[PDB]
């Protein structure tokens, strides 16, 4: 009832430690959730 | 928009936990309508003592207004 | 993550050494320089929202990066940048109170040259991002601290380059 | 070291240093010469402190050199002085690091169940410890002897 | 839009579109050709809409455009009607969609974050709203007006 | 209703109606006349709808009324017929409210289960519903037919 | 919840009776108020800001209450209370456009009285802070929505005393 | 997701365009076909049923896919089945309302293709079952919505293989 | 929770108060004896499973309360008990250390009266297991300490009686 | 205070006080004499400090001052400078605590909505405290003055 | 029991028991009188297993009835015989149970905590019961004594 | 192939083959079912390969999609997947075979030749390689991800 859920990387299940290690701080959350007004790309450089 | 107000005290008979725990076992939460079969039930296969209930949100009379 | 307390403590544990001379002096190294990292700490944690501020002003915005076709154009995307910036001061700041770059490994650069690959994130303007703020904090800490502070935002930016 | 453990809270509480923070640092690193000058003591002594512990150790509790004894015989016994040896090098680890971050990783967490599959007796063990706690204090100046003395019963704190 | 809308409603719950979701998607695709007309009108008068909406401005805020204003001087100032020209597209768009969520994505979520930075008195951007508002509704039949006037008092609202 | 379910959607949000929710509130209410014809008149024939659809259903199905049907016997056919009125019932509540919430909670949400417990085969049920728009429809105008109808094949698509 | 529609219907429901003449009164009353309601809203929602500061100008600061000792006392505890007055302002405005109350006990009335006394939180006060929120609202809105809009603000507070 | 609406807006955005001429085409263009859309969603949506069930007929059972060693043995498995079937046929009824594919991409193809080959999911059978869908669709929806309608059914088709 | 220096700047607080002179000898008091209780606190640590296989055995086994029909019979709930204990004795430790017994009601006594009730644990039992590790500790901390740990153990014996 | 900040994180591992979260509460002890004796030092100088501070403010912004400023006129200068009073007493309690703590639940947690809706210029705010930290600053040594500055920069902080 | 361990799984699947769940049943309680016989002939030899089981323990591990040992003196030893007899009679229990339900909760769940605490070897203790099982699986004729030596080695097994 | 390149070798010295020789073309048979499986794995995902391959070229080397680039434009970039396409299915040929022998015939003699004249920068077509290389690796076990691997490295190889 009341613990504030954390990371995990349990040992058990085979598999799931490093499919866990892997899911959770390993690989972040790429893709914008909105559809709205898609980033164009060809500009990597901020020159002044 | 039901939301019953149970409280219950449930005893942790499997393991003897070493950190914590009073809140886990002696706490009054309300729990949305949908959910408190559920909730009992889980409260009852752990052995837990379901000390009281109540409607608290609902009218306690039905049909329309209720399912929502 | 480590720190130079703890680096010295792991790097002797997996030889078994105790600690010796060359491990005493090295910890001496770092205690001696304690007092101006927590002093140093606190000016960039209080100066934090001008230090990003000044730090955009001069290296990221009045430019194609904020107009229609730039990746910080949008509120949206202007938010996630200067947000991605407080990540990169604070954690720098971490970095140079624990005197050690570990963290800046462990919990900011790791992947991070992908993501941004994938999301399209300019890559090179990040960087003068990062050497600006660095820039503007040297100036505010002062003597005692600013080569200390310069190292791990220098870090932060050979580690996406 | 206060720092591992000074800096934890603020990364996890995704924030700068408090004045707090800072201050006992400041203050730690400060006692960083004669932190260092008591870890020298401890190390020009290590082998004497230990056989010296040792004596004691089986004194308040023989049995363990005895027929159906966990350290019976001279290298079960060669053993036995030798994680004596282990511990006090942690301990000077820790009175350098000024926390027990290295002492723990290394010595004591996964200790319980190390020692439970030796069957080596645990609780014999903490006695052991507090034995090198009398002597190590008797080559250190009053100060510098209680200094050295929290991390030896932190020890005997994790221990049991 | 009114379709995006309804649709990720739907697919949240699993389901096909309620009488009331077709509904509201008919009654919307009716009024298509008068929205597009309400856009048009504007996008026609928008450098004249975002002129009057700056003098409206400066007349009841000529502090910003003052020594310690945040639109203080010419290009402080060009940048600040610029902004109102964002302002006034992002309108037309949600006109056209007959929702926010375009107007919502492109400029007001993070706009408290962007303009606390620039420290830019959102207020008063709410304000240059409000006089664009009064410029665009001379400008449209009552009934257009008022279809119009709804999206004008999001963004100030929203900016709140 | 309508008004119930932009509210709720609006407050689980914690904020004001959108301009979109204010429209259709708007619609909606313009309509209130009109949907109370559309009960009245469907109230009016009630007796006449549920037996129309009795006849259809039965000729399409003289199976529920015959030997081993659900429906076989004169007071298994007459309870089958005040399900029907039942259903017309909540069609009326449902075009007056402008959406399903109250049709829902009364005779969709555990329909299945009361049914499979009576041994009730469904999809004739629904069968029971398309030959009561039948003959509805043809009470209405070719405009209120439409809106009508929504209601109808709503419940033909909740039983499925 | 309901609102003035659903309570018909749940009413005659609950007897199994199809809308008759009395029931199409009740609704027509509703709908013919309908467009009034949704200008009264689109008032207080674009002022909302703006009638919770001159509420609480008129009915909770510059006192003992905003003092040390007062339960508005502390940037916590003035956050905490008009934030409430937020709630009651918003929850109004959907009552009144409901044309039901209901919502007003369901989702903000239950509990709370006893929840204001839990932490101290002074009743009559806070009963001021609604009347004085009315009062702003029934200048705004002006004499075609300004009963309707009252109302709910008045089932508030006779809903705490 | 983005609808034929959406799709324009965002595609004027990047470029900070106020729409024009060839813009506002294009949304007639989505709009003087609305109202079809939603009749054929109605139609669709009341016969999901027996569309599933005409298709399957056609395309899945009666075969060695049923039988023993075939992928659609077991009740479990033919459930599983269907129930795909009911997701493809309701998003593509999504991705008609919104007269946009993207829906489809989003939330069905990602990944599903290697979902398929790593249960061992026939995928040249489920296509079938797709096109199958699509017939039955035609036939009930009519002149006006059939090419609409048909397409979205393609487009999930081509997807897979 | 609060501490005996927190006590006093929460006091003075809410009255809005500079700290003035007799405040100020408060906290002169609680410096003086932060060096006995932080030697104190480390004995007790060390030396607790010592310090519990005390209390148990002048006042909890060896009884009927270990036999069968008795609260403490079953390793189950011998373990629950003195689990418990060791959070008396810790927490005691913690009220001790601050000079407040603030945190002994926050996270020990509040409910436990009644879960103790619930449970059917005998109070008087526990009362007596906590004024023997009492004995225990005062004799082990010696008089510099003695009787201001013993006053955070009468603290929670008689929060449950 | 260090205290309860020390204890706080030590009760969430279930476990006890370590050897690190100790020694700064001995550092704090040794502190808290000299800590006192700062505040108590602010504390004798308050009005004088407030005034100065109030001056030096509205050197630097006059604007708050004017016709349009929120402190504009006697009595909302008045309740501008008694805010400035607050504050100093706040820092007076975060020093002799040795942890900001308190000063955080009673004047920063909640200061931003409280002053929007006063419509109060934060950022002015943290100026008239760095006006305070200037002159308080000058009543006290180098060490003490450092020391009591970590405050001021707090609050300076917090307002952002 | 069987049934207990079992019944529980049908009331969490909120159903009727199995036909496979059944059979076990209707197996199990075909197999109660052999049980009953088995718990009867431990149950009437309790006080020789005890005893013998007692010195079988004491040779193959004596030093715990010596100056130093857990169970030195007559009354230290009045009582590991006593916690031998205990953990016999719950093996009769299991035996007539047909699983570890009741055992379990009452001598193994807080055990190994318990015997830990009072610093007793728990492979001393468990030579113990392994040496009860042969002075008991000596009193039963072939079949009886591998169906009581089941439970022996259960309690065997737990207590580690 | 593996066959074409030994034979070739024997015909040369004009002596049959040896039978070591009779190794790899034996190893070659067993290894070619499973070369054969990689290659149709391969062509399943040709289109999400090539697309993906893009995508990660563009972004590392935007430049040949810029106003003095080989690939600028949406037809100069069509032309620019395309060859990816090729290059793919050359790598699925040569998998197969055992032996990368037609892809040299069929795509690297002549390439350089080829690109120069068309002026297409050659190192940033290898890049596109290894992209791709990246992608279909993602799709393949790590045994027939490897052996894949080889081949794309050649090409990447054969383009320098
Ligand atoms: C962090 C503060 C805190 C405390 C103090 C605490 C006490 C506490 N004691 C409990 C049970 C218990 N407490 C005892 C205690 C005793 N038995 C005796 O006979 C003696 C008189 C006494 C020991 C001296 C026993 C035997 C149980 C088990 C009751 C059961 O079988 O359910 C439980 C029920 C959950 C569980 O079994 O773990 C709680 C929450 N919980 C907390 O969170
Ligand atoms: C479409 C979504 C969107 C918006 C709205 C947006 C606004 C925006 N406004 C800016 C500056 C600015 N904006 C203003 C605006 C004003 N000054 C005032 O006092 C008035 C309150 C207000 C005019 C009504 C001013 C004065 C600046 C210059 C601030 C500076 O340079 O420090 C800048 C930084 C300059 C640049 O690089 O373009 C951005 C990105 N960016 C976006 O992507
Ligand atoms: C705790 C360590 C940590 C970091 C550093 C981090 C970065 C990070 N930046 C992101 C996006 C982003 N990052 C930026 C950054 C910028 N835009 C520009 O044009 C500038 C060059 C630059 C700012 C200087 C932008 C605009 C996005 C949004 C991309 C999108 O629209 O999806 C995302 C994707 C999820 C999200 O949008 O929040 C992550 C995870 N995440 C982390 O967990
Ligand atoms: C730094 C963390 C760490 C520790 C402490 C550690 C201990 C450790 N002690 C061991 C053996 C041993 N340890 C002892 C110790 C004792 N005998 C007694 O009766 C006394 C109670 C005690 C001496 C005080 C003995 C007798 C053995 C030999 C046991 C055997 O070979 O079966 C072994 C196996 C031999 C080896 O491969 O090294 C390890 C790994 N390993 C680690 O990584
Ligand atoms: C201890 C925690 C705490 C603080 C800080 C606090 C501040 C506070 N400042 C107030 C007003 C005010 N505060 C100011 C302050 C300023 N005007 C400016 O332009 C400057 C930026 C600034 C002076 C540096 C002004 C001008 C008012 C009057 C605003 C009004 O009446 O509308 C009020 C309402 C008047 C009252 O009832 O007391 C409160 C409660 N209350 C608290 O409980
Ligand atoms: C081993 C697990 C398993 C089962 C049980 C199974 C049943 C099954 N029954 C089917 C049809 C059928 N099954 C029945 C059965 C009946 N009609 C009645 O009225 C009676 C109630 C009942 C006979 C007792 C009928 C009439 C059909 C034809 C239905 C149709 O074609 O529409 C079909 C579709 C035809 C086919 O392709 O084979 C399957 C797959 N499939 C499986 O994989
Ligand atoms: C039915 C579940 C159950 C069990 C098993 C149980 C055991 C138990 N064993 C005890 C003591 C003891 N038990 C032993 C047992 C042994 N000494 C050794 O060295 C051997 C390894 C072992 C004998 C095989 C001894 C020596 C004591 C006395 C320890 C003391 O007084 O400190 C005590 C404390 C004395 C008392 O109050 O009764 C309990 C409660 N209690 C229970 O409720």
């Amino acid at each position: 009832e009341d613990i504030v859920p954390y990371r995990r990387y349990p040992t058990l299940p085979a598999g799931n430690y490093r499919a866990s290690v892997r899911v959770n701080d390993e690989e972040l959350i790429s893709q914008s959730w909105s559809s709205l007004s898609p980033t164009y790309t060809g500009y990597q450089y901020v020159t002044r | 928009s039901r939301y019953f107000k149970v409280t219950a005290c449930i005893p942790s008979l499997k393991r003897v936990r070493t950190g914590r725990e009073l809140q886990n076992t002696f706490f009054t939460k309300l729990v949305p309508y949908e959910n408190w079969f559920t909730e009992q039930q889980r409260i009852q296969k752990a052995g837990g003592k379901v000390l009281s209930v109540k409607l608290f949100t609902g009218v306690q009379g039905a049909n329309t207004g209720v399912g929502a | 993550m480590q720190d130079a307390i703890t680096a010295v403590i792991n790097n002797y544990d997996v030889q078994g050494k105790y600690l010796d001379g060359a491990a005493l002096d090295k910890l001496k190294a770092y205690f001696t320089t304690g007092a101006v990292r927590v002093r140093a700490a606190a000016v960039i944690s209080s100066n934090a929202t001008t230090i990003i501020k000044e730090a955009a002003a001069k290296a990221l915005i009045y430019s194609d990066l904020t107009r229609p076709g730039g990746n910080m154009y949008t509120t949206r995307r202007y938010a996630a940048c200067i947000r991605d910036m407080d990540y990169f001061l604070r954690y720098a700041t971490y970095a140079m109170l624990a005197g050690d770059p570990s963290i800046l490994d462990e919990r900011v650069l790791n992947g991070l040259k992908e993501t941004y690959n994938s999301l399209g994130v300019p890559i090179a303007a990040t960087v003068g991002g990062i050497q600006a703020m660095k820039e503007v904090v040297g100036g505010l800490v002062g003597p005692d601290a600013a080569k200390e502070a310069s190292i791990y935002f220098d870090y932060l930016s050979s580690g996406l380059s | 070291s206060v720092l591992t453990k000074a800096i934890v809270n603020a990364d996890a509480e995704a924030r700068y240093l408090s004045p707090g923070e800072l201050d006992r640092i400041k203050s730690f690193v400060a006692s960083g010469e004669r932190r260092l000058r008591i870890a020298q003591t401890l190390t020009e002594a290590r082998e004497r402190i230990v056989k010296q512990a040792g004596d004691q150790l089986f004194q308040i509790r023989p049995d363990v050199v005895s027929p159906g004894g966990n350290a019976y015989g001279e290298k079960m016994t060669a053993l036995c002085l030798r994680d004596l040896d282990y511990y006090l090098r942690l301990v000077t680890y820790g009175i350098v690091a000024g926390d027990v971050t290295p002492i723990e990783e290394i010595g004591i967490i996964g200790v319980k169940e190390m020692y439970n599959s030796l069957q080596t007796p645990i609780p014999a063990v903490a006695e052991g410890v507090r034995a090198m706690k009398n002597v190590a204090t008797s080559l250190l100046s009053g100060d510098d002897a209680a200094e050295a003395g929290f991390y030896f019963d932190y020890l005997v704190g994790a221990m049991q």
